[PDB]
RNA sequence: UAGUUGGGCACUCUAGCGAGACUGCCGGUGACAAACCGGAGGAAGGUGGGGAUGACGUCAAAUCAUCAUGCCCCUUAUGACCUGGGCUACACACGUGCUACAAUGGGAAGUACAACGAGUCGCUAGACCGCGAGGUCAUGCAAAUCUCUUAAAGCUUCUCUCAGUUCGGAUUGCAGGCUGCAACUCGCCUGCAUGAAGCCGGAAUCGCUAGUAAUCGCGGAUCAGCACGCCGCGGUGAAUACGUUC
């Protein structure tokens, strides 16, 4: 049901609060960063690849 | 709770049905999915079959019942005990 | 135990962002644009030995440096092939796409290229041991200070999956100064997916 | 003239700042700076695993170094000179 | 720990009585790092001590420490299938520790409404050689004597 | 003539300035007692004079900011020691052996992930 | 005493008035402000005329049996209409939306270990 | 009136380049070493403190529900659209936390010191209304420039006086605020009303060796609305380490 959910999420929502954010890379609904529009999994995956500008391992 | 400025709330379709039935000698059951509707003094005198998640339960309206959401008068889930 | 991604570990120490551009309000749109561009380029030039894609952004322009071991193949005759790619990318993105090509000297020392080659062979039903060994020899001849490779899955279609790996030289993943290239590729077989990992250590930085 | 530069890497930021200062200084207008500003930092934490395993985490820091330049007595040539000096995509530049 | 004895952190003497012992007492009474309340209560208690007895509160407190500080403690030791206590001389650091610990514990148990009042009452009794703190010290010495047959361990 | 100095402790940083006087100490335009109402902290501040035998010799004007009162008290002490060294190098021996020169580097240990504090861990149940 | 409840005598007047059912700390302060009586003075020292004025204020208020009957009428009203709230009252369960898998002891009663 | 204005960057601060800590030097032990003990200097001495970093492997551990995927099953249905409902149930059992059981305290008043981070239709100054939640007008700020944001413990006065209380803040009635089409199922917050259990906790059990524990606030990610959770920050700040028998 992932594809149908993805398509419906893309479509405009009937009411404002209905609109919800998915990971545009995989469609995962939960833990979707607004800054990157990616889930945590996809974000961490791409960040390791180095294809998310600016991001890097945090340490202090 | 609900802001006073916004005024009372009720679904438009439900409101239209009650208004059309206002001049009715014998009120007929109003089948509604709308739990959100607030009850109104005009609503008094009617029986409303409110959806409970699996069927429309009829509930009779009266002056005491006014001022509350319809869905409250129709319990969703059933629990008998252990 | 698990290990940090070899590239992601050194990103910012000696490795740099492949998406080389800066933005604040269009970060999301530009990142999604980059992802779609990468996907389309990978699908289009799968045959070509395309390893690295670097994106730079200046106003509405987008510069794309594509590294390949077959620059002739990617360009085509008289710039024909790259021009067609540019037009398709313009349609996809909606903005000017400047394209640059780079010749990958020593493809044997590239993680993704070596891994993809092993994946092709596994799809072709070569002995995985032979594939990894000859890949290692090519890398060592190319001059890697070290190489390491691993293939995991239902080897030979076996019911119980396992992992077989080889290495030569030195591949100190923990040493941060060390320039250790890494890449992961999946070789899809009749029995499912087989995962190939390659670590290549060149002269440290 | 006031110029704000932002970059994820201080090295290219400094290189571009030197370029701006040299071109402005070459054009003759006086230059004030480069003035470092507090590098902005954002942090994001994600569960290292893909399922359960809440305790094990990983944290990612995005750093934005910013430099400020103030060019005094701007000559007419300086404005075009600074509009011609093109910095890499890795540095974001703001003028006034 | 396993490696060996560690270095001990020192404490600067008191601002108004200029002694490390008073500061140790302040830290002892301290709760949740609210050293301001701790030191205020200690000073109020010493004022009450001077009031109820024109003597030096510092001298009274030293007398209370000498009265409560144990000499022979009992350390539990397991011998085969039987475990029993063994008498042991108390190193001076633990002596002061036990004195301050007992005083504060028993002072907190007292029935007076305010802590400084309770502490003052307990300190005076200890200086007088009476009260729960001296009672605890007597019990420890009494237990040491009872199990004294195990001293050879 | 004013002898300057700087002290740091936790997140508190103090710019100290000695002017010869009666030992009156003003911090951020207010007296030590007004600002630091804790006698313990005030005595900590005054330690350098006691070790260097310069009691009451110099009044101090300190501009300090950041951190809490106790941290700022430590920072004030460090700045005063540095200012005394400026006044006289020969104070170095006494100041060092008292450790006033040494920079107290103990900072706030960061919170670890998964751990409710720098070292506190969730309550553990075996089963 | 005031409305038929012997408020504590030694305590301060504010707290003594609170001991009245239907009167909280805020209402106690308000009535003392109206009457002009200091909040610190104890009731045992309060003069009789002050007591009469305070009684007049309270009489204006609605408290004690009146308040209990009013609130119980509301609860009775819920139950008689048979609302969800009425059934919550009827079965002694949290009415304001609390979870019941755990806690809910206040409404439910003591634990029945079964 | 204001570091305001003029003026200067000296100091702090900011962020680049650097220097520094390397058992580097002295003494002692040592098998001529390794190394260990101490000293000097020095801000830091022996890894200075903390983070990242997780070897070959182990548990057919977890994940076919992030994703991908062999094979098997459904294909007018296990696929798809809409409304409503549930995941929030509730005799009980367990884990993890929040608040408490009070005077090292509660209440009233005064007064002082942080850091980390967030803000465009968002942070929002100031002012008007409102007891409050907030409403109105309206300002600056895409931000070391304005705002969120005068932090809480603290310290200094007044009150309470050992009371299941002026502790407690559960439960419940009424009346409001917001967000949203919508607050009943089923949000948060506020005022009035009420004041539950709870008097320091059986067997057993958890964390921690220092700016740690303990204790106090602050920011943020998700986010129309919603945290006692999580990430991070700063304030105050201990006791103890005898020792390796269990
Ligand atoms: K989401
Ligand atoms: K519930
Ligand atoms: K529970
Ligand atoms: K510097
Ligand atoms: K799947
Ligand atoms: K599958
Ligand atoms: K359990
Ligand atoms: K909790
Ligand atoms: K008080
Ligand atoms: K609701
Ligand atoms: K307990
Ligand atoms: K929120
Ligand atoms: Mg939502
Ligand atoms: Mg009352
Ligand atoms: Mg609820
Ligand atoms: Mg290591
Ligand atoms: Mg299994
Ligand atoms: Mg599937
Ligand atoms: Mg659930
Ligand atoms: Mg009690
Ligand atoms: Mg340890
Ligand atoms: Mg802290
Ligand atoms: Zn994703």
């Amino acid at each position: 049901a992932k594809k149908s959910m993805i398509a419906k999420n893309k479509r405009p929502a009937k009411h404002s609060t209905q609109a919800y954010t998915r990971c545009e890379r995989c469609g995962r609904p939960h833990s979707v960063y607004r800054k990157f529009h990616l889930c945590r999994i996809c974000f961490r995956e791409l960040a390791y690849k180095g294809q998310i500008p600016g991001v890097k391992k945090a340490s202090w | 709770g609900r802001s006073l400025k916004k005024g009372p709330f009720v679904d438009d379709h439900l409101m239209k049905k009650v208004e059309a039935q206002q001049g009715a000698e014998k009120k007929k059951v109003i089948k509604t999915w709308s739990r959100r509707s607030t009850i109104f003094p005009s609503f008094v005198g009617f029986t409303i079959a409110v959806y409970d998640g699996r069927k429309h339960v009829p509930v009779y309206i009266q002056e005491d019942m006014v001022g509350h959401k319809l869905g409250e008068f129709a319990p969703t889930r059933t629990y008998r005990g252990h | 135990g698990q290990k940090v991604h070899p590239i992601g570990m050194r990103v910012g120490i000696i490795r740099d962002w492949d998406a080389k551009w800066y933005a604040e309000k269009e970060y999301a749109e530009f990142l999604h644009e980059d992802l779609r561009i990468r996907k389309f380029i990978a699908t289009k030039l799968a045959d070509a030995a395309v390893s690295t894609i670097e994106i730079e952004r200046a106003a509405n322009r987008v510069n794309i440096s594509i590294h390949t071991a077959k620059p002739g193949m990617v360009i085509g005759k008289g710039g024909s092939e790259v021009e067609n790619l540019r037009k398709e990318l313009n349609k996809l993105t909606g903005k000017r796409v400047h394209i640059n090509i780079v010749e990958i000297k020593k493809p044997d020392l590239d993680a993704k290229l070596v891994g993809e080659g092993i994946a092709r062979q596994l799809e072709n039903r070569v002995a995985f041991r032979r594939a990894q060994k000859q890949a290692i020899q090519r890398a060592m001849r190319a001059g890697a200070k070290g190489i390491k490779t691993q293939v995991s899955g239902r080897l030979n279609g076996a019911d119980i999956a396992r992992s077989e790996g080889y290495s030569e030289g030195t591949v100190p993943l923990h040493t941060l100064r060390a320039d250790i290239d890494y890449a992961w590729e999946e070789a899809d077989t009749t029995y499912g997916k087989l995962g190939v990992k390659v670590w290549i250590y060149r002269g440290e930085i | 003239i006031r110029i704000r530069l932002k970059a994820y890497e201080h090295r290219i930021l400094d290189q571009s700042a030197d370029k701006i200062v040299e071109t402005a200084k070459r054009t003759g207008a006086d230059v004030s700076g480069p003035i470092p500003l507090p590098t902005e930092r954002s942090l994001y934490t994600v569960i290292r695993a893909t399922h359960k395993y809440k305790d094990s985490r990983e944290q990612f820091e995005m750093r934005t170094h910013k430099r400020l330049i103030d060019i005094v007595n701007p000559t007419p040539k300086t404005v075009d000179a600074l509009m011609k000096l093109d910095l890499p995509s890795g540095v974001n530049i703001e003028i006034k | 720990p396993r490696k060996g004895p560690v270095a001990k952190r020192d404490v600067l003497p008191d601002p108004i009585y200029n002694s490390k012992l008073v500061t140790r007492l302040i830290n002892r009474v301290m709760v949740d790092g609210k050293r301001g309340i701790a030191a205020n209560i200690i000073y109020n208690s010493f004022d009450i001590i001077k009031e109820s007895t024109g003597n030096d509160p510092l001298e009274v407190f030293e007398q209370a420490m000498k009265n409560v500080m144990p000499v022979l403690e009992v350390k539990a030791r397991r011998v085969g299938g039987s475990n029993y206590q063994v008498p042991v001389e108390v190193r001076p650091e633990r002596r002061t520790t036990l004195g301050l610990r007992w005083v504060v514990n028993y002072a907190r148990l007292r029935g007076e409404h305010t802590m400084e009042e309770r502490l003052a009452k307990e300190i005076m009794d200890a200086a007088n050689n009476t009260g729960a703190s001296v009672k605890k010290r007597e019990d420890t010495h009494k237990m040491a004597d009872a199990n004294r047959a195990f001293a050879h361990y | 003539v004013q002898y300057s100095g700087t002290g740091r402790r936790k997140n508190a940083v103090a710019r100290v300035r000695l002017v010869p006087g009666t030992g009156k100490i003003t911090v951020n335009k207010k007296d030590v007692e007004e600002y630091i109402p804790h006698a313990d902290l005030r005595e900590v501040i005054n330690q350098p004079f006691g070790v260097t035998e310069t009691k009451g010799a110099y009044d101090v004007i300190v501009n300090v900011n950041g951190g809490g009162y106790a941290g700022q008290s430590g920072a004030i002490r460090h700045g005063i020691a540095r200012a005394l060294l400026q006044v006289d190098p020969d104070f170095r021996s006494a100041l060092k052996r008292a450790g006033l020169l040494t920079r107290d580097a103990r900072m706030v240990e960061r919170k670890k992930p998964g751990l409710k504090k720098a070292r506190k861990a969730s309550q553990f149940s075996k089963r | 005493r005031i409305a038929g409840v012997d408020i504590p005598r030694d305590k301060r007047v504010v707290v003594s008035l609170t001991y009245i059912y239907g009167i909280g700390n805020t209402t106690a302060k308000k009535v003392l402000a109206n009457v002009g009586v200091s909040e610190d003075v104890r009731v045992r020292d309060l003069t009789n005329e002050q007591t009469d004025a305070i009684r007049a204020e309270i009489d204006k208020l609605k408290v004690e049996g009146d308040l209990r009957r009013e609130v119980n009428l509301n609860i009775k009203r819920l139950m008689e209409i048979g609302s969800y709230r009425g059934i919550r009252h009827r079965r002694g369960l949290p009415t304001r939306g609390q979870n019941t898998k755990n806690n809910a002891r206040t409404r439910k009663g003591p634990t029945k270990t079964v």
